[PDB]
Order: structure tokens, then C-alpha cells, then sequence
């Protein structure tokens, strides 16, 4: 999920782009 | 994990910026 | 609209602290 | 939605959870 993968490293905007609708 | 929940917090303040007026669904573990 | 972004800013800390493990939904209009 | 019912008057927290998961 985004807190396994953004709270161990730094997610970028891009990245969390992935998790919008 | 006091921690994590801070981290989530920033998490769906990051996630209301790009996305926009698409939106998007907060589903954490 | 700035002053709905701004209150859609707060909306989406709201939801993360009452829905907590449930996660939440937010979609503009 | 969210924005119309909560941005135009004050959300208690039972009415946010209509929007939870
Ligand atoms: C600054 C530290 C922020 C907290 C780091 C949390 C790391 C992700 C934990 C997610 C919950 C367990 C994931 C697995 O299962
Ligand atoms: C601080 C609040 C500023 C005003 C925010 C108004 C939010 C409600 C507008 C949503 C769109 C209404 C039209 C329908 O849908
Ligand atoms: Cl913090
Ligand atoms: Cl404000
Ligand atoms: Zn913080
Ligand atoms: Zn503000």
C-alpha cells in the first residue's frame, strides 16, 4: 500500500500520482 | 506506530495536491 | 475556486483522523 | 459530495465518517 511504499522511502509527486483515481 | 500515523497524515495532504480534482482513495494497511 | 481548495485541504485531514484504519474517499467537484 | 454538505457548514465527526471506506 502508499504507507508501506511512501512511509520507508521518500515518495515523490509523481509516485503518489500512482494513487489517484 | 505513532510514527506511521504521522506519516499517513502528510501522506493524504501530499495526495490532495497532485491529485486534484480527480481525487483519489486513502487506503492504508 | 482558492477558498474551496483550502476547505477540501482540511477535509482531507478530517477524514484521516475519523476514518483511521477504515480509510477514506475524497473527490472534488 | 464531501465539499458541498461539509464546506458550507460545520461536519461533525459522524457525518465525516459517511465519507470513510
Ligand atoms: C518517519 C517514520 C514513519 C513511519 C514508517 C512506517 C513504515 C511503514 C509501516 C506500514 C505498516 C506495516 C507495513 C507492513 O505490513
Ligand atoms: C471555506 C468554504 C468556501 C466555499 C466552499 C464551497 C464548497 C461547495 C461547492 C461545491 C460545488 C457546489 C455545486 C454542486 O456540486
Ligand atoms: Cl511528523
Ligand atoms: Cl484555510
Ligand atoms: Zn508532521
Ligand atoms: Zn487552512
Amino acid at each position: 500500500g502508499i504507507v508501506e511504499q511512501c512511509c520507508t522511502s521518500i515518495c515523490s509527486l509523481y509516485q503518489l500520482e500512482n494513487y489517484c483515481n | 506506530f505513532v510514527n506511521q500515523h504521522l506519516c499517513g497524515s502528510h501522506l493524504v495532504e501530499a495526495l490532495y495536491l497532485v491529485c486534484g480534482e480527480r481525487g483519489f482513495f486513502y487506503t492504508p494497511k
